[PDB]
């Protein structure tokens, strides 16, 4: 977009 | 029936041209290509393209080809290339095609000075290249100079050692003769096994700065992340195995890697642009995805690709 | 539509 946000990827899942 | 949109996809040794319909996803385009070349180990590849701004991008399968800033011209240019590399060549590349495609892509990188290479190793690698291209050396077929039109050495060695073409031919040839009797497919794998052990092999580098403003290198690769000093892009200063990584994230430019053990500190750094921070995360997700995948039981599809390959040899 | 032109064996 015209702004900034947070992107995050869990290299360790939440034990689904 | 709308107006067809022509596209030119090209592999390391083939050129494909075909029209697609306006609502074709990258996924569908990818498949037609893959089925045309008879590739199955699709998980490594991807379609490469340039957007209007000229930024080299990876085509997204889940999105329409039409609506991704794919630079506009006719036909639309794409490069079918490997986005991810295997942890071990002899154990993940089964089909001879997935082999020559990697063989070609890696040799281009060695040749283009993208993957550092010592002079001994280069010569050695060249020998395996020629054996694959010319077959068994024969004093009748390959007379003095048979290796003049060929690009065999990485410029960085030609610069570092000013031997003549003939001088070089002599060293390479000597080795070409050592492979008397070797098979084409065996010479390319022989090449890859040697390459895969180089330090810069299968590593994607990115210029970053830490909390202070010290220039650095981030190396996203098959086994995790790595932080390199600027002068040394070979040996990392801080490694990050997928195993000890809780999660990775970023904001505008600030990128952060959180350790799985709360005892270790969080490594922070900054990337030039957003577009480049997006690509880094993308690579991680893909490499980490394959990292896991190859630790899972062989899927009931990969399962017998390996057996028919025990018949073809 | 479909595949119309490839060059490599």
């Amino acid at each position: 977009r015209l702004s900034r946000k947070t992107h995050m990827y869990p290299v360790r899942n939440y034990s689904p | 029936m709308p107006k067809p949109i022509n596209v030119r996809v090209t592999t390391m040794d083939a050129e494909l041209e075909f029209a697609i319909q306006p609502n074709t996803t990258g996924k569908q385009l990818f498949d037609q290509v893959v089925k045309t070349v008879g590739l199955r180990e699709v998980w490594f590849f991807g379609l490469q393209y340039v957007d209007s701004k000229g930024y080299s991008t990876w085509l997204k399968l889940n999105k329409k080809v039409t609506q991704q800033d794919v630079k506009k011209e006719n036909p639309l240019q794409f490069k079918f290339r490997a986005k991810f590399f295997p942890e071990d060549v002899s154990e993940e590349l089964i089909q001879e095609i997935t082999q020559r495609l990697f063989f070609l892509q890696v040799k281009e990188a060695i040749l283009n000075d993208e993957i550092y290479c010592p002079p001994e190793t280069a010569v050695l690698l060249a020998s395996y290249a020629v054996q694959a291209k010319y077959g068994d050396y024969n004093k009748e077929i390959h007379k003095p100079g048979y290796l003049a039109n060929d690009r065999l050495l990485p410029q960085r060695v030609l610069e570092q050692h000013k031997l003549t073409k003939e001088q070089w031919e002599e060293r390479i040839q000597n080795w070409h003769e050592e492979h008397r009797g070797m098979l084409r497919e065996d010479s390319m794998m022989e090449y890859l096994k040697i390459a895969q052990d180089l330090e810069m092999y299968g590593v994607n580098y990115f210029e970053i700065k830490n909390k202070k403003g010290t220039e650095l290198w981030l190396g996203v690769d098959a086994l995790g992340l790595n932080i390199y000093e600027h002068d040394d892009k070979l040996t990392p200063k801080i490694g990050f195995p997928w195993s000890e990584i809780r999660n990775i994230s970023f904001n505008d430019k600030k990128f952060v890697i959180k350790p799985i053990d709360k005892k270790a500190p969080d490594f922070v750094f900054y990337a030039p642009r957003l577009r480049i921070n997006k690509r880094i995360l993308a690579l991680c997700m893909g490499n980490h995805e394959l990292y896991m995948r190859r630790r899972k039981p062989d899927t009931i599809e990969v399962q017998q690709m390996k057996a028919q390959a025990r018949v073809d040899s």
